[PDB]
């Protein structure tokens, strides 16, 4: 709503909830989401500033998301399955 | 000064400039704030590249990757796409 108005956010929020996810994953997972979802709108507008053109502050966030990966599996048919 | 860019890109909140196929497309940058729904009325979301994804929604026309069917009942995928 008004903290997420974004739908890539809401999307992947319901997924989760659709896959039957206890509280206390979800509770995690949001606060994890909440810092995924500051660091891109950051890195949004750092992109158009001209403060990461290399992909340096996304390779950060590819690193902490296979964290992610392994600690929640929120994958889909990522080759076969 | 103009400060508003040329027409073939337009001019992000300070007078910035930033292409137009930027603004109402699915990415936030920051036309008024981020350029998203509160900018072209979001008519349809957008009628240029769109598949419309849980029940109904708008996403981007390109996101299948797995070359299978996407969202209907859940997301498209959400593990090819980013
Ligand atoms: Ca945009
Ligand atoms: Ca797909």
């Amino acid at each position: 709503g008004e903290e997420f108005r974004m739908e890539k956010l809401n999307q992947l929020w319901e997924k989760a909830q659709r896959l039957h996810l206890p509280p206390v994953r979800l509770a995690e997972l949001h606060a994890d989401l909440k810092i995924q979802e500051r660091d891109e709108l950051a890195w949004k507008k750092l992109k158009l500033d001209g403060l990461d053109e290399d992909g340096e502050k996304e390779a950060r966030l590819i690193r902490n998301l296979n964290v992610i990966l392994a600690k929640y599996g929120l994958d889909g048919k990522k080759d076969a399955r | 000064s103009a400060r508003t860019c040329p027409p073939n890109q337009f001019s992000c909140a300070s007078g910035r400039c930033i292409p137009i196929s930027w603004t109402c497309d699915l990415d936030d940058d920051c036309g008024d704030r981020s350029d998203e729904s509160a900018s072209c009325a979001y008519p349809t979301c957008f009628p240029l590249t769109q598949f419309t994804c849980n029940n109904g929604r708008c996403i981007n026309i390109n996101w299948r990757c797995d070359n299978d069917n996407d969202c209907g009942d859940n997301s498209d995928e959400a593990g090819c796409s980013h």
